[PDB]
């Protein structure tokens, strides 16, 4: 019965489509669409890693230490704004060691950890309200953050734009779950496993893409 | 939703539906026809239940 | 019901087209052919890499910061228009190194970063012109850029003119999941691969082709 425009975009639009490529339209169905969503976008954040959702970030580090962000969920490079100068990860059962007797960093419950007790300080931010003026001794992170759940009918994410039918399928998953037509589940299931490992794909043809790689002789002075 | 159908030229009568108990209708308003019906043919698969 | 032309330039076309072969129009389907054909060229554009959607580019590098335009999928090779020179590719974890003790850059984030501190130019953005006779100093790019998803019927793209029945084969796929006709899905589905591999075999057998290569067996100065 309903009706969509061509190029989905909006949370809003997708909620119609996802009863019009099913049949049946009804209130026992409708009214969950919107859980079956949030099932199929969880299942995917759940692993998905690529830059889009990616982001820059200053710490504060205090004293060797910081707090980990509510939003994170896997962590890429972190370094200094100046030089470069990447931070690498180890275990406590090392970096203890290392107390007592480069940078390491490690995992603490919901802390972080690093051996040179380092201080970094977020951006003097505010006042006229042009720049965020960052802080000298500033180490820039780069994590996958959980991204928000729509929670809105205009609402929009760079999925959509980018590959709705991906969501439409996964979510027809959970749907034809809700009752039992499964072999459209089978469907539904395979197509969206096709379509995101394009994508890995699309990212992993990107990552090293330039020129044939080489690896470094890194060798210290002598 | 609802289609004319056209002899000799038209076929079939593409309608998208799910539920459970299906309705038609054939209504035939036009003034030059003299056209009959045999017999239908639906086209369907199943879902499932909840 | 509809009718066509014997090639098929465009979506004005197209979308009719479709309706023809796969079995029907009946406007529930129509509106969301060009739904099911957004859904195709992404599914296609996720993996394709071929010349003709190509580009060349000059970059602004600031010393590092150069920036990644938004049209970005993936690179191929990037020089100097100066005496021509290859750059290659690398991870932070080397160049940072490069750093405290050829040329080299690597992806952060969204971001692009030269060991040294290149300076290439463009002209600031409002601009004003562009024949610039590019900056003695001027880096070009070669990368793989997402094409526009059609807006309009007398829209074009060179797969038509050359490659359409993929186009077709593809969406027909996403139809015959729309309503429920699984044969005709394997069906459009192998034939839209088999249609497909034939692209980039002969993409594969045009390069490196004119004749037998050989191992360079580069040995510097000395």
């Amino acid at each position: 019965m309903p009706d969509v425009q061509y190029p989905i975009n909006t949370y809003g639009w997708l909620k119609k489509a996802v009863a019009l490529w099913a049949d049946r339209d009804d209130d026992e169905f409708v009214n969950q669409i919107p859980n079956f969503i949030n099932f199929a976008e969880k299942e995917i954040y759940r692993n998905l890693r690529i830059p889009p959702l990616e982001k820059e970030v200053y710490l504060d580090i205090k004293d060797g230490v910081a707090y980990i962000p509510p939003d994170y969920l896997e962590a890429q490079w972190m370094m200094r704004a100046k030089d470069g100068t990447i931070f690498q990860v180890t275990s406590p059962e090392e970096i203890s060691y290392r107390r007592q007797h480069p940078v390491n960093f490690a995992r603490f419950g919901s802390r972080f950890i690093f051996y040179p007790s380092i201080e970094a300080d977020t951006p003097y931010y505010p006042d006229d309200g042009s720049p965020l003026i960052p802080a000298e001794n500033s180490v820039i992170l780069s994590y996958y953050a959980d991204p928000p759940e729509f929670h809105e009918d205009t609402d929009t994410s760079t999925i959509l734009t980018i590959a709705p039918e991906l969501l439409l399928y996964f979510t027809l998953r959970h749907a034809c779950l809700f009752v039992q037509d499964d072999n459209g589940v089978q469907k539904w299931s395979a197509l969206g496993k096709a379509i995101l490992d394009e994508m890995v794909e699309q990212n992993k043809k990107q990552e090293y893409s330039g020129s044939p790689i080489a690896i470094p002789n890194n060798m210290t002075r002598l | 939703t609802s289609k004319t159908y056209t002899i000799g030229v038209d076929r079939h009568v593409s309608v998208r539906l799910n539920h459970p108990y299906l309705f038609y209708n054939v209504i035939d308003n036009d003034v030059n026809s003299n056209a009959a019906i045999n017999g239908l043919t639906i086209e369907f698969a199943v879902g499932g239940r909840r």
